[PDB]
């Protein structure tokens, strides 16, 4: 039923290796290379990977910036409604953005104010012209 | 199996069912009831068992019913027909016993056996035991044929056969006892000695001896599952599938490292891809902390959009940096994920030079087995025999088989030095020409009613033919001779003054160089009391080193031993002798293996007998004048010397039957 295991023999493979006397080795060169070609591919994209990773070399150690501990207040000042509009202008909907930029509001009394203001602060102007960009 | 149900194995009978021989004769019982059949197999079984118990002495119809009990020993035609039976297809009484009656003073009816060979000769023992007037024809000074066994001083090896194949089914195994051949058993554990010199480790011996086993059993699933049986007309050897399995191995070894490196790749060029990605953000980066900076450096007090331009682009910053942090993490997973690979390869060889080359010692074992180059062995029916094995281990005759023939020999009229040139057979009788091998121009004829021939493969191939017959040989006949294998295989004989090799070892194996030469004194035989060594040229070797004279060929077989045990640990060998049979004029050949395109079937085809034609035409349908036997006849223990006797026993049921009427089938 099954071939001795760990053998391997396909009736397809079979026919192929006697379709004449050297179709035999035939298969056998042609996969030589093919696999020759693929150890020197494999080379190349190593190389190449290699210097892509010397261009990394510091990570953003230089780039990173210092931590932010601090309470989410439940008044805005005058000052921080004004972030807000341009945040919202600057921004559209990323109410995550727009309360990481705020500082200490939550990503919630963001969406609130986005109501209660909206009366005031024209976040309809504000919103379409986000989506004219 | 033991007790009656014994016997019956022992003889080579299923113990409960009728054979279609025994059908053939006992028509009335097989188309009987159960109840009788069971009582015949009984009956049968048991006085099988009888000549069994004890072989040395003729087991009579009346010793027989002696023995019976009732139910069984009520109905005394069917016992004596039973008994009749058997006596007759030497199932009981074959071979060399005393007999209680000895033999009906005059005889009917004359027979020519051409050779002398087991065959031959259990056939003529059988004939003469049913009292036929016997004579064989022998070119040889000596009985046996290919049983030769060499004697000089006490040093006594065979040339010719050697194993007993076991004894649990043998006829051997009663021959045995019948006569004093001394069996030894034989030592399974061979080790191995690749051409430097040096013990293949426990390691390989292994590895490749189970490849090999794995390899044949693929030989096997290709010409049953998948059918390869024919390729473009001609049809497939052993050799070819061998080959057409190792290269789709070899060819498996490739994909798998092709399709593990293309795995490789496929994940490294995931990385670059993840590279890029990363180079050009650590730019956004940079590029965007300095706007930040920038924007920072503009000290209070501000107005509010330059506040929310720090806090902006610190937002966009932290928010960019998350990214290229969660894209280092994906960084670390996929260059792990990449030793792991690199870690563990396919292998790079599917065998190694090394391997390959022992491997091709187990191939010469195989060759010698069925002498002959495995690229000559048929696919299909090449171990088509391989249920109808012995048991138990297998033996050696330690003081050299030739002492059976040489049994059978005793009290049998046998014409040595007498070659058979035309065997003539016609409807009202048989006649043998024959001369003599010292003076040749010195001529025999002998008239007989019948001619039984064991002439081994080999001289009926010859061509032109040694042999001829008058008339041809019917072609379906010719036509199996030609299709079938006649191989070959030599011997090595080494005679010493003392037993430098380890002697709890009874055969231990060279590895050779090539493959075109693993043949070539591949294995080593330490069987006898003396000090004598057994050299093997098996495969394709034996048939070219029959050309190499003696001296060379002792040559290459010191050089081997040395190299094994020490350069001066071997002594020069004081006896030698070199087996050539394929040049053996009597034997051309060692014996039979099932070519391609040949079958079980042909076999058969060579024991059928030669019925001549009607002298006057369209007088009667005349007797078959021209019998065959021969270690070539014997579908189903072909080439071994019991399937040689097996074959001379049924010529001699036959020819009786024949000559003499079988008054037992009523
Ligand atoms: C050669 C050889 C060797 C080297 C080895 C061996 C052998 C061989 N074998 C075999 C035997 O030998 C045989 O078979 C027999 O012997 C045969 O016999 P026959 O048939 O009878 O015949 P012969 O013998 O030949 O004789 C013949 C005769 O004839 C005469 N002639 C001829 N011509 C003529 C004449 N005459 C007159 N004129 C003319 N022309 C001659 O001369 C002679 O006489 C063997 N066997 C056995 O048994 N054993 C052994 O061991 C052997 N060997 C070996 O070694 C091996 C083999 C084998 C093994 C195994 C087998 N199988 C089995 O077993 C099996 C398989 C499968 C499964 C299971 C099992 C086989 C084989």
């Amino acid at each position: 039923r099954k071939p001795p295991k760990g053998m391997f023999l396909s009736q397809e493979d079979v026919e192929a290796v006697s379709a004449n006397a050297t179709a035999a080795t035939t298969v056998l060169r042609q996969l030589d290379m093919e696999l020759v070609s693929v150890k020197r591919q494999i080379q190349n994209i190593k190389q190449t990977n290699s210097a892509l990773k010397e261009k990394l070399d510091g990570g953003i150690e230089p780039y990173r910036l210092p931590e932010v501990i601090q309470k989410c207040n439940a008044r805005w000042t005058t000052e921080e409604q004004l972030l807000a509009v341009q945040a919202i202008r600057k921004y559209g909907r990323d109410f995550q953005a727009i309360s990481d930029v705020i500082g200490n509001k939550s990503v919630v009394q963001v969406k609130n104010f986005f109501v209660n203001y909206r009366r005031r602060f024209n976040i309809d102007e504000v919103l379409q012209e986000w989506e004219a960009e | 199996p033991s007790g009656v149900e014994g016997a019956a194995f022992q003889s080579r009978l299923p113990h409960d069912r009728m054979t279609s021989q025994e059908a053939a004769c006992f028509p009335d019982i097989i188309s009987g009831p159960q109840q009788t059949q069971k009582v015949f197999l009984f009956i049968r079984n048991r006085t099988l068992q009888l000549w069994l118990d004890n072989p040395k002495i003729q087991l009579t119809f009346e010793a027989t019913l002696q023995q019976l009990e009732a139910p069984y020993n009520s109905d005394t035609v069917l016992v004596h027909r039973v008994h009749s039976y058997l006596e007759r297809h030497g199932l009981i009484n074959f071979g060399i016993y005393k007999r209680i009656k000895p033999l009906p003073t005059k005889k009917t009816g004359k027979v020519i056996i051409i050779g002398s060979g087991v065959s031959g000769l259990a056939a003529a023992r059988q004939l003469q035991s049913f009292g036929m007037d016997v004579t064989l024809l022998e070119a040889r000074d000596r009985v046996g044929g290919r049983v030769a066994t060499f004697r000089k001083g006490n040093y006594v090896a065979d040339l010719g056969a050697m194993v007993v194949t076991g004894l649990g089914g043998n006829p051997m195994a009663v021959v045995s006892k019948q006569v004093n051949m001394e069996l030894a058993k034989i030592k399974q554990k061979c080790p191995l000695y690749e051409a430097n010199g040096q013990a293949v480790p426990k390691e390989k011996d292994e590895m490749v001896e189970q490849e090999f086993n794995r390899l044949l059993e693929a030989t096997s699933y290709l010409s049953h599952q998948l059918d390869f049986n024919v390729l473009n007309n001609k049809p497939v050897s052993l050799g070819q599938a061998l080959e057409v399995v190792i290269q789709l191995q070899e060819k498996h070894v490739k994909d798998e490292q092709i399709e593990h490196w293309k795995k490789i790749v496929k994940t490294q060029e995931e990385l670059k891809e993840l590279l890029n990605k990363m180079v050009n953000l650590k730019e956004k980066i940079k590029e965007l902390h300095q706007q930040y900076k920038e924007a920072s450096e503009v000290k209070p007090p501000r107005d509010i959009t330059a506040e929310f331009l720090v806090k902006s682009k610190h937002r966009d910053l932290t928010a960019l940096c998350k990214e290229y942090d969660e894209l280092a993490e994906t960084q670390g997973k996929l260059e792990e994920k990449l030793q792991e690979l690199e870690a563990n390869p396919p292998s790079d060889v599917y065998l190694s030079s090394r391997d390959r080359q022992i491997l091709d010692w187990h191939f010469a074992n195989l060759e010698f087995a069925n002498a002959t180059p495995l690229s000559t062995l048929s696919l299909k029916h090449w171990d088509q025999d391989d249920d109808f094995e012995f048991t138990g281990s297998h033996l050696t005759v330690r003081n050299g088989y030739s002492c059976v023939p040489v049994a059978l020999a005793e009290g049998l009229d046998i014409k040595l030095n007498t070659a058979v040139r035309q065997v003539r057979y016609t409807a009202s009788g048989c006649e043998v020409i024959a001369v003599n091998t010292r003076s040749t121009s010195q001529t025999f004829i002998y008239k007989c009613d019948a001619v039984l021939c064991t002439l081994p493969l080999g001289v009926l191939k010859q061509q032109p033919p040694a042999v001829q017959f008058v008339p041809p040989l019917p072609e379906w006949k010719t036509s199996a001779v030609q299709r079938m294998g006649f191989g070959n295989l030599n011997k090595v004989v080494l005679c010493f003054d003392r037993v430098f090799w380890d002697p709890s070892v009874n055969l231990f194996g060279h590895v050779g160089s090539t493959t075109a030469s693993r043949g070539e004194l591949f294995l080593f035989w330490n069987l006898y009391k003396a000090p004598i060594l057994l050299a093997l040229v098996a495969g394709e070797a034996a048939g070219i080193m029959e050309n190499i004279s003696d001296d060379v060929i002792v040559g290459r077989c010191l050089a081997i031993l040395k190299g094994i045990f020490g350069s001066s640990a071997v002594p020069q060998p004081k006896e030698t002798v070199v087996s050539r049979w394929r040049a053996d004029p009597w034997a051309r050949g060692s014996y039979s293996y099932v070519a391609a395109g040949s079958s079980g079937n042909d076999y058969d085809l060579m024991a059928q007998p030669i019925t001549p034609g009607p002298s006057i035409p369209g007088a009667p349908q005349p007797i078959p004048r021209l019998f065959f036997a021969g270690e070539h006849t014997i579908r189903n223990y072909p080439a071994t010397v019991h399937g040689a006797l097996l074959s001379g026993l049924r010529e001699a049921g036959r020819i009786a039957d024949q000559f003499l009427g079988a008054m037992y089938t009523l």
